[PDB]
């Protein structure tokens, strides 16, 4: 459980383990006064670094939760194809509805 | 009087755009109340074409939305994306803006083909064409002033013309990357590295390789050059973006769990399992961020947000270079001569000054940083979260391009370029065609 | 100049550092509202020579 | 501005920017300053037509 | 319960006592004659100040009314949310419909 | 009849309003029906950013419902608020008269940039700028008549 | 003003543009329109 008003909390396991819907309110319900006693090793641009190593991790995570309402993902462009000396490399264009029902 | 003139004479004969078109335009970059969903995505695409075709449905929602609220066209700030709609989403977007897209286009691939009507044919002279020691914007001398790949200075590189290349950030010389991943990412970084992952494939990335031939960053220069001060009037800017920001509320999305057996939302107001609902709308999260300006977004569009993992950049940079006169203009006295240009590694258009609204406060998303006085709107001067009271005269009449971006007197364009395209009573052809005959040089 | 460190107070490294000396002394390059007549006139066109 | 005989602007910072935007040209622009005792003196060009 | 022809009657609380449906009603059903037998004692623009302090906390009552059809309120603009040093503050353009089903 | 031409010499090669939305802000003007509850919003928003925004969804509806009534536009008396209309209420409103509210600001600055290009460059002169000299709008000697 | 978190005694909350942009409305544009059939108003919010 980081606390998003000292420095030295925030690592990239402490954001991932945290859902992604319950990270919006607690960032949102956190101390408007900082701590400066203990301070991120790297500065405090280095928790920023930290930060979003945990947030962008949870995307994945979300695309897991959601792999029943999205498909496989296919090559939107081209150089890329199993069988290439008989058939090109297609692209898609995504364009669709992504919906399973 | 005398430059519309020759406007008019070029204007007749080659292709004109549609009245249509260019209202649709021009009223798109005096949108103030324009939704600024568009320059976050903007920042998220970061010109990568991989990035558009995963946000494929999200983009032409965000139009689709945005062209059901005003009769105009979303990404116009950004060439790449006008291009990339074309290409793209032709055909799932009302057919009203998709002409407006397509007449946009080919009026940049007609001033592109007004070059070589007049350019006689020879041999290749400094390394350089006929054509590129003809007219500017054919010549890689000068490069845009809003780059996201390193085409850009590629070409400017690979020169006898060239003094090396200065980045300002860390080091003197520029330098280069594969691609970049989120542990790999330094959202405020000290060494001039410059990312070259705006291409198509994530499998095929080259470090010293161009993605893309020569006709990719002329029509952005002749769109940034020339239609960017034609429709906009001077109230335009090309500022900083913060990506580590940015990035931030993008990701954070708030969609509720579907039901199972229950059919996609469709309604914004009515279903609470849409995301647009009134119960959804939460603080610093996006769907409330498509809601304030008001976006028609269904479920999985918002979810395909997710593609900012796979590819991102860590921030923007400044960056000032310089080169010699060319052959053709290279005597003793002038060849110690140095032309400074001004660019942006990473940095959208501004198409509206605003600091009236407070969905976002007046500096989080974007520094203006004025890099050419084409692009020095005043007002997104006059309203930095710090500004000194006592230019408030200077700065009216005046624009403000940093010296650290470069000088009035050793940029390619010097002023009155940036007072003709202000000034001029012509319309937005026979300004186009004014100002295109103005770039070629001497 | 040379752009130095983070762009983020680029422009406010400009604003500061060059405030007094720009607000001060009026700019030669903006005579575009000089006329026609009235540029080669040696009235309120001393930047002739 | 040859022929003083009335009074100036009370803002004296005002009075020479609306003096030296006028003289600084003309063919009756007067001198360095105007003498106390004395005339303008009217400075006179190389060649007349 | 005030009488609403009696300047000297209304306080603040005798506003908010009574309902928002009877605050229309029994101002709708007093009496025509003003009558000056006692008057208010901060004078007779003292009970217009008296009058529209309780409208208001009558309105915050009524707000209570619809707590299960309204929602909580964001802020409007920016500059004011918990964590603001990692990620942004935003502001709500309150456009929409409050409304719980 | 001087006077009348002395602005049509300037009228060109700067904006012009568009006759649609003319007859849109002038209606609202002579409006002998015009409904006083746009009255008494303007009374109580009375030039506030907080207020606006909280009486957001009034105000887009007040005016989708008189514009749908008559081809007006109704809270053109008060700068402050056409100002508000133009930055908040960009999506809920029918374009055509999203076009009445942003015509109309657009070409206040049109005229706010008509002195700029007419004053020359100079000091500061007794406290105050080279345009507050020359044109009395840019001059604060002279003070809006509603100041909130 | 903007907020209730920000109350200025004397610290400006508005450019000067914003006082020049409502003196075009009210003496340029406004008579322009009105063609004199306006009067201005002083209100009784006690009664409002």
């Amino acid at each position: 459980a980081p606390q998003f008003h000292r420095p030295s909390t925030i690592t990239a396991d402490n954001v991932r383990a945290l859902g992604m819907r319950g990270l919006v309110l607690a960032t949102n319900n956190a101390q408007f006064i900082m701590d400066n006693s203990y301070p991120h090793p790297h500065g405090t641009q280095g928790a920023v670094r930290e930060f979003l190593r945990g947030q962008a991790a949870a995307l994945t995570d979300l695309g897991v939760t959601h792999a029943n309402n999205t498909f496989a993902p296919q090559p939107m462009f081209a150089g890329d194809a199993a069988a290439e000396w008989l058939r090109p490399s297609f692209g898609l264009k995504r364009t669709y509805s992504p919906f399973v029902v | 009087a005398f430059r519309d003139a020759r406007g008019l004479e070029l204007g007749v004969g080659r292709h004109a755009m549609a009245p249509a078109t260019i209202a649709a335009v021009r009223g798109a970059f005096e949108d103030r109340s324009y939704p600024a969903v568009f320059y976050l995505l903007q920042a998220a695409i970061h010109g990568n074409e991989h990035v558009f075709c995963a946000l494929a449905r999200l983009v032409t929602q965000c139009i689709t939305s945005y062209w059901n609220n005003t009769r105009c066209a979303a990404f116009v700030n950004d060439y790449s994306l006008v291009s990339y709609i074309v290409t793209y989403l032709g055909g799932d977007l009302p057919e009203e803006c998709m002409a407006v897209y397509r007449d946009l286009v080919a009026h940049v691939e007609a001033l592109a083909q007004l070059v070589d009507d007049f350019t006689l044919p020879g041999p290749e002279l400094g390394g350089q064409a006929q054509a590129e020691l003809n007219h500017l914007m054919r010549d890689p001398a000068l490069l845009p002033p809003l780059v996201w790949d390193c085409d850009g200075l590629m070409r400017h590189a690979a020169l006898d013309r060239h003094r090396d290349c200065r980045i300002d950030a860390g080091g003197h010389e520029p330098v280069y990357a594969a691609a970049c991943n989120v542990a790999t990412a330094d959202f405020n970084r000290n060494d001039g590295r410059l990312l070259h992952n705006t291409q198509a494939r994530a499998a095929d990335a080259a470090d010293d390789r161009p993605h893309r031939p020569a006709d990719w960053t002329v029509h952005h220069k002749i769109y940034y050059y020339v239609l960017v001060p034609a429709f906009s009037r001077g109230r335009c800017c090309t500022a900083g973006v913060r990506f580590d920001r940015v990035y931030a509320t993008l990701q954070n999305m708030v969609v509720p769990e579907i039901a199972p057996g229950e059919e996609c939302p469709s309604d914004p107001v009515t279903d609470p399992a849409h995301p647009l609902h009134p119960a959804n709308l939460v603080a610093n999260t996006v769907k409330r961020m498509f809601h304030n300006g008001r976006v028609v977004v269904d479920g999985p569009a918002m979810l395909t947000l997710q593609v900012l993992a796979h590819n991102m950049a860590e921030r923007t940079t400044a960056l000032l270079c310089s080169a010699a006169p060319d052959a053709g203009a290279n005597t003793a006295s002038t060849a110690n001569m140095r032309i400074f240009d001004g660019a942006l590694h990473a940095g959208v258009l501004l198409m509206a000054p605003q600091h009236l609204d407070h969905t976002i406060q007046n500096g989080e998303y974007f520094y203006v940083l004025p890099v050419h006085a084409l692009f020095a709107g005043a007002d997104h001067v006059a309203n930095a979260p710090n500004f000194p009271p006592a230019l408030r005269d200077l700065a009216r009449d005046v624009p403000l391009v940093p010296p650290a971006l470069g000088a009035n007197y050793f940029s390619s364009i010097r002023q009155p370029v940036v007072q003709h395209a202000r000034e001029s009573a012509a319309g937005e052809n026979a300004l186009t065609y004014a100002l295109m005959a103005g770039y070629f040089k001497m | 100049a040379a752009p130095a460190g983070p762009g983020a107070d680029m422009q406010q490294r400009f604003l500061n550092a060059w405030r007094q000396r720009l607000a001060h002394g009026r700019v030669r390059w903006v005579a575009e509202c000089q006329m026609t007549a009235e540029q080669f006139m040696q009235p309120d066109n001393a930047n002739l020579a | 501005y040859l022929g003083r005989g009335a009074p100036p602007l009370l803002d004296n910072a005002a009075a020479v920017y609306l003096r030296n935007a006028v003289v600084a040209g003309n063919r009756l622009g007067p001198a360095q300053p105007l003498p106390v005792f004395g005339c303008a003196q009217v400075p006179r060009r190389a060649g007349m037509d």
